[PDB]
């Protein structure tokens, strides 16, 4: 049962989570997560203040999404390899796209 | 009209807000009395008394102070657009040029902010909590005299569409989610220029008000549902949403303080037993569990409105 | 916390073994979860087959219709919420029609070629309050939901020849569509599952 093995035997609940007891079936009520608190001078990137050359193909985007803007400098400026750790909804495709504009 | 408390104020009052500082707040927190000159800001001190420290420092009248971030208050005034958090920070935009923001309104996220010449903006608060400004800021042909964002249903953060006023004596309806921004969704003709366009539920019913006291209710959907009308003193239709008795309704004023509301889904347009008015909106506290901050002729008031299933008091 | 839509998760398992009664209890959890969504929302259900997309659909029809049209009519009223478009686009490729006159719909690649296209863009045009569909329809184009629900999490693997807990990449893929970057704010994510793999399903809702 690989990828369903769950080699970890004990799990950790999120912040506002609890267990609700129903008639023979259980529910886990799990609160949602909050984005990181805004740091000073912590600014996302526009597609203008990223590479002027790779500004091609960027039709349909105005300013870089938070994770792509947090990763783009290193993602493009050198052949330094990347390992991204994030959950769905960020556009990790857009970080790999900067890493590929590096090769571009 | 019942008295929780009433007081006078000097000078020229032009607006007033009532804000919280978190969704948990059982009481509204920050009453922002917007003079024509500055803003007397107070968190209710049980004898409500003056407050500078609020983090508001209003040096101009108010056009919004709003809880849209849970810990955040956005305060936009004729000078600038201040983003405020539990850290009562001022991450501020400043209205392009020396021009000044005129007509604005609040969502759960978005902030309608409308400047002279028809230059609108579009906000939306980032994954983060701090807000992002949609790159375009659209021109409008005529004077947008009012527009209200539809307060978004729980699980989402955005409207389905929104209405827009214009001075040509009609009304525009514009959607603002990435579905269509800067597309005129649907309009309707008005027998006079708009003055106030606020929304009601219980389904979604629009209320239009003209500058001469007349108002109209409608069904709210991608196109106008149906205009039902009444004539209420040739004076500005002041329109407001405020809860009552387990449900929300509209306050309106042209020459009376009219509660227009759904009595078990029943549109009644009931006067309230008080002389002419200046400005009002909802309020809560211990001294006033549910009432109206009604700032009136040279006067400011915390009022209570008793039995609302009846016709004659 | 870098995921776009704050994902509040009901990870509810069934703990019983009983199979003929489980095929009712799970349907009951479905009934209540759609009673939770029957207001202003979009409910996107994920299942592990093709015909289940339209078989759980029209069962919601039996539900809202044995509710004596109470809980049905997800709109404000009759001409409300584009009933004209709902009736005007009536005849279609597959048996979608029998439901589509009402507020229930499905998704899969099977029905036709452009059928899943016209269902996903239909939901993006703010008229499809409830859609039930398959793992391919979630893997495909970004058709998000105000709230999504994985139902059962049980797949029949021809590679394993027998029952398998569905893959984890599909989990993340269909869970990033419970709540959107634009269309939905605070994602509601329902996982109806086995109360054995339940705690594993919380370790999967986390980064453990």
């Amino acid at each position: 049962q690989g990828s369903h093995f769950m080699a970890n035997k004990r799990c950790q609940l999120p912040d506002g989570s609890f267990r609700r007891q129903r008639k023979g079936y259980e529910e886990v009520h799990v609160p949602a997560l909050k984005p990181k608190p805004f740091g000073s001078e912590e600014q996302l990137l526009p597609v203008e203040k990223l590479p002027k050359y790779a500004q091609a193909g960027f039709e349909g985007f105005k300013t870089l999404n938070r994770i792509q803007s947090k990763l783009y400098r290193a993602a493009l400026e050198t052949d330094e390899n990347l390992l991204l750790c994030a959950p769905t909804g960020a556009g990790k495709t857009n970080v790999a796209l900067m890493c590929m504009l590096r090769e571009i | 009209v019942s008295e929780m408390a009433v007081s006078e104020l000097p000078g020229n009052p032009n607006a007033v807000w009532t804000v919280r500082r978190h969704i948990e707040d059982e009481f509204d927190a920050y009453i922002i009395v917007s003079f024509v000159n500055a803003t007397l800001v107070l968190s209710i001190g049980e004898t409500v008394e003056e407050v500078t420290d609020s983090g508001f420092l209003g040096t101009t009248p108010t056009l919004s102070c709003s809880l849209l971030g849970d810990d955040a208050l956005v305060q936009v005034y004729p000078d600038g657009i201040r983003h405020i958090r539990a850290d009562k920070r001022v991450n501020e935009w400043k209205t392009p040029g020396k021009k000044t923001i005129v007509k604005c309104a609040v969502n759960q996220r978005q902030v309608v902010i409308a400047l002279t010449g028809g230059e609108l903006v579009y906000f939306e608060m980032d994954p983060s909590g701090q807000l992002n400004e949609y790159t375009e800021r659209k021109e409008m042909s005529a004077d947008v005299v009012c527009m209200s964002l539809a307060n978004v249903p729980p699980g989402e953060q955005r409207s389905r569409f929104l209405a827009v006023g214009l001075v040509d004596n009609t009304v525009r309806i514009i959607s603002l989610d990435p579905s269509d921004c800067l597309q005129p969704l649907s309009m309707q003709a008005l027998p006079a220029q708009p003055e106030s366009l606020c929304i009601v539920e219980m389904f979604l019913y629009l209320n239009i008000g003209l500058q001469n006291g007349v108002l109209l209710r409608t069904v709210l959907d991608p196109v106008t549902g149906d205009l039902s009308d009444t004539r209420t003193g040739s004076r500005p239709v002041k329109l407001f949403r405020v809860r009552m008795q387990g449900q929300e309704a509209v306050l309106a004023m042209s020459s009376r303080s009219w509660l227009s509301y759904s009595y078990q889904s029943r549109f009644h347009l009931t006067p309230l037993s008080y002389e002419t008015l200046e400005f009002a909106s909802g309020f809560a506290s211990e001294q006033c569990p549910e009432g109206i901050v009604a700032i009136s002729t040279n006067t400011l008031r915390i009022l209570a409105l008793e039995k609302l299933g009846a016709v004659f008091n | 916390s870098f995921r776009p839509v704050p994902l509040e998760q009901t990870y509810v398992g069934i703990t019983e073994k009983k199979a003929i009664k489980r095929f009712q209890i799970m349907n009951e959890i479905v009934y209540e979860k759609i009673m939770e969504h029957a207001g202003k929302n979009q409910v996107l259900v994920f299942v592990h087959s093709r015909k289940e997309t339209g078989k759980t659909a029209r069962a919601i029809r039996d539900m809202c219709l044995e509710k004596d049209t109470l809980g049905l009519f997800l709109r404000e009223g009759s001409a409300s919420t584009e009933v004209l478009r709902t009736e005007a686009e009536q005849c279609k490729n597959l048996e979608l029609k029998d439901l589509l006159p009402y507020g229930f719909a499905i998704h899969h690649a099977g029905m036709t070629r452009v059928d899943r296209t016209l269902v996903e863009d239909l939901f993006a045009d703010k008229h499809i309050q409830v859609l039930v569909s398959t793992a391919t329809l979630a893997w495909g184009v970004n058709l998000p939901a105000h709230t999504v629900i994985i139902k059962g999490t049980q797949v029949y693997s021809p590679e394993k020849g027998r029952w398998t807990e569905l893959g984890a990449l599909d989990i993340l893929q269909m869970l990033g569509r419970a709540g959107r970057p634009q269309y939905d704010t605070k994602g509601e994510g329902i996982l109806i599952t086995s109360h054995g793999e339940l705690q594993y399903y919380l370790s999967l809702l986390n980064q453990q």
